[PDB]
Formats: structure tokens, C-alpha cells, sequence
């Protein structure tokens, strides 16, 4: 299935997930697209801050979503 | 190629006389006060003189000291070095091991890396072992507006900001994950209330996406961090100015040698020709109503005559510290000495 990540500018990228994959897997998906560390990554849907641990199934994530991502950048 | 890549390499044994320095010039007050630096959080270093030598040997130097790719992102992308009323400024090579923003401030003030983890140590002391409410406030405050949580709709629980900053706390520490967590502002912010000294970083605005080329995310840790926590009348007003890029930290040292320029740097960025005034981080409600009045308190404000978008224009800037490293403490003097002796021999 088809999802979308979306930046704080308005950027929106598409990914390709299952909807068994966890969020740490879609962050590992958006590290390999972008180059940012998934600790360094935060996504929300729906109003909650998704956990590492659950399945997109788990936040009732379905095809054509948006996700938001904030990044939690370091130094 | 046969000049050291870092300043400190030129004598360390006058570097491991700083380094024994710094531990016992913290004052850890029993009041419950922030512990803090007695006397050595105001020193400066400067950076020699180079545009004596020839342009060919000027290379090597540049190549061993300074941070080329920090230095060419910045200045190229109208951050760094961008007026032409006041002095340059270059950044100095720090070790990558994941603790650069203490090694950044330390070459600032002392010309060395916190190897010992002096400085580290005492941040994680710092949010560890003392009440930190005032840093919790300060930065659940600016996390709601800089993560837009209005914008992207989120809620937090008192868990999650309690998860968010026990985590901003374990990443103080000198824990292994590179050899040590990489911090971001409010450590800063943390860190300039140890010094009592401010903190301005220097960075892009923006994260580009490798994919379109296109604005990816704001970068948020460009701007001034004020030690508030203390009263400005005992805190030193020249600032420590620190260079971001590619999640790294730099020191933004001046080069000894000042011609007519002025040894300050633009509290302001020009980005679309307007005059943009740098983020002040973590300041309360009551705080960035009288923003201004602070900025005036803590730092050394002047106006600056610059070239305005064929007209003149005002800008506020900071006045920067002139060197002021005793000889027994200073190993520019050393490095120098070991570039003249160099560029005898490069002479032949």
C-alpha cells in the first residue's frame, strides 16, 4: 500500500508499506529516503505521536494516509 | 601537509594544563544554584593572522585548521560572513565523536576539545542530579511552537513531554550509543546558563531533501542562547559563536588580525531581502515581550552601517571579545610559532 509522510514545509513524500509494518519500520523506510535517523524522527497521525512498537494496522493507518513528521534533529 | 589539524596539537602539554583547569575552576554551590565557571568561562581565542603568508602556503594552513565544508555551506548559502562591515570568521575542525558542542566551546574559550568531558559531565550533572523545572518549562514552551503541534495536531500526555525529557536527559550523559549521544538546543541553552555566557549559533534555516532539492524541514537551532538564569550583571556579555551544519558543531573564531572592519557579529540574517532577527531560544511569555531590553542586558548590542537593498541600513550586532588568553595558557602563540618555523623550511 501507499501512505504519505509529511514535512512542517508542506514536503510530502510517498512510501511504500504493508499494513503490518511497524512504525519503526516506516521510519526505517524514510531514513533510507532521506538520510535521518529514526531516533531523530517523530510521526503523528490522528492527533497521537505513533510508538516505534505498534503497527500501522495498530493506529488504523490505511492506504492513502498522511502521516506528520517532526524532526528531532541532533549535534 | 605536515601542519596539525587541530590547535591544541601544537603543545599538549600546555593543553593538558587547561584541561586540569577547567575541573577545579567549577563552583558547585550548595544553595541549589546551577554550578558554574569561577573565572575561566571569560576567555576568548582569536585565530592568527594567515593573509601574511602566500597564497599557495595560506592553503595548507587553511586545510589543517579549518572546517572547509562548514565554512563553504555557510558562506555560500549567505549565513556566514555575509557583511561586509565586520570581520570574518572561521570555523575550526572538532572531532566528530558525537560531544562536538562541548568540544566547539571549549576550543572558543580555551583552545581545547573537551576531551576530559569536563563540560559534559557537568551538563548531565546539571539535569540530573539538580531540580531542572525552569529548563522543563522554557522547553516545553518553544517544542510547542517549534514542532508546530498546533500545525501537525498532535496532543501530549504529562507522560509524553516526561518520556521527551527524561530522554533529553539520558542524552546528556556519556553513555555510549558514534563514542557519545549528540545533544540539541536546549542543552545548549543548559550550557550556556553553566558559563554565564551567551551562545549564538550560526546555521542554515532549512534541511534540503536529497530527492527534489526542495525545503525539507527548518533547521531550529540557529539563533541566541541567553543565560538567563542568572542576572546579567554577573555574567560575561561577549558571546560564544558556534557554526551548524550537517548535524555538527564548530567554533566561529575571529582572525587576530582586524583590518577596519568591526569585530562584531549581526544579531540579524538577510535571507529575502529583509533583515530577519535571529531566534531567541527558550524565553517565557513575559521574557520575549521585553526582548529587546534583554538582548541589550546580555550582550553588547551597536549598530552597524550596511549596504541595504543601493541604500544604507541599521542593524543591531553583538561586539565580539578580543583574545585575551594568558601566554602560559595560549597555544595560538604555540601553533604560530610552529607555522613561521614551516614556512622557513616551504620556502626552498
Amino acid at each position: 500500500m501507499q501512505i504519505f509522510v509529511k514535512t512542517l514545509t508542506g514536503k510530502t513524500i510517498t512510501l511504500e508499506v504493508e499494513p503490518s509494518d511497524t512504525i519503526e519500520n516506516v521510519k526505517a523506510k524514510i531514513q533510507d529516503k532521506e538520510g535521518i535517523p529514526p531516533d531523530q524522527q517523530r510521526l503523528i497521525f490522528a492527533g497521537k505521536q505513533l510508538e516505534d512498537g505498534r503497527t500501522l494496522s495498530d493506529y488504523n493507518i490505511q492506504k492513502e494516509s498522511t502521516l506528520h513528521l517532526v524532526l528531532r534533529l541532533r549535534g | 601537509q605536515v601542519l596539525p589539524q587541530a590547535l591544541y596539537l601544537s603543545n599538549m602539554r600546555k593543553a593538558v594544563k587547561i584541561r586540569e583547569r577547567t575541573p577545579e575552576d567549577i563552583f558547585k554551590p550548595t544553595n541549589g544554584i546551577i554550578h558554574h565557571f569561577k573565572t575561566m568561562h571569560r576567555y576568548t581565542l582569536e585565530m592568527f593572522r594567515t593573509c601574511q603568508f602566500c597564497p599557495q602556503f595560506r592553503e595548507i594552513i587553511h586545510k589543517a585548521l579549518i572546517d572547509r565544508n562548514i565554512q563553504a555551506t555557510l558562506e555560500s548559502q549567505k549565513k556566514l560572513n555575509w557583511c561586509r562591515e565586520v570581520r570574518k570568521l572561521v570555523a575550526l575542525k572538532t572531532n566528530g565523536d558525537g560531544n562536538c558542542l562541548m568540544h566547539a566551546t571549549s576550543q572558543y574559550m580555551w583552545g581545547v576539545q573537551d576531551t576530559d568531558l569536563v563540560l559534559r559531565k557537568a551538563l548531565f550533572s546539571t539535569l540530573k542530579e539538580t531540580d531542572t523545572r525552569n529548563f522543563k518549562f522554557r522547553w516545553q514552551l518553544e517544542s510547542l511552537k517549534s514542532q508546530e503541534f498546533v500545525e501537525t495536531g498532535l496532543c501530549y500526555d504529562t507522560r509524553n513531554w516526561n518520556d521527551e525529557w527524561d530522554n533529553l536527559i539520558k542524552m546528556a550523559s556519556t553513555d555510549t550509543p558514534l563514542q557519545y549521544n549528540s545533544l540539541e538546543e536546549i542543552h545548549i541553552f543548559v550550557l550556556c546558563n553553566i558559563l554565564r555566557r551567551p551562545i549564538i549559533v550560526i546555521s542554515d534555516k532549512m534541511l534540503r531533501s536529497l530527492e527534489s532539492g526542495s525545503n525539507f524541514a527548518p533547521l531550529k537551532v540557529g539563533g541566541i542562547y541567553l543565560p538567563l538564569h542568572w542576572p546579567a550583571q554577573e555574567c560575561y556579555r561577549y558571546p560564544i559563536v558556534l557554526g551548524y551544519d550537517s548535524h555538527h558543531f564548530v567554533p566561529l573564531v575571529t582572525l587576530k588580525d582586524s583590518g577596519p572592519e568591526i569585530r562584531a557579529v549581526p544579531l540579524v540574517n538577510r535571507d529575502r531581502g529583509r533583515f530577519e532577527d535571529l531566534k531567541v531560544h527558550f524565553l517565557t511569555d513575559p521574557e520575549n515581550e521585553m526582548k529587546e531590553k534583554l538582548l541589550k542586558e546580555y550582550l553588547m548590542v551597536i549598530e552597524i552601517p550596511v549596504q541595504g537593498w543601493g541604500t544604507t541600513h541599521l542593524i543591531n550586532a553583538a561586539k565580539l571579545d578580543e583574545a585575551n588568553l594568558p601566554k602560559e595558557i595560549n597555544l595560538v602563540d604555540d601553533y604560530f610559532e610552529l607555522v613561521q618555523h614551516e614556512y622557513k623550511k616551504w620556502q626552498e
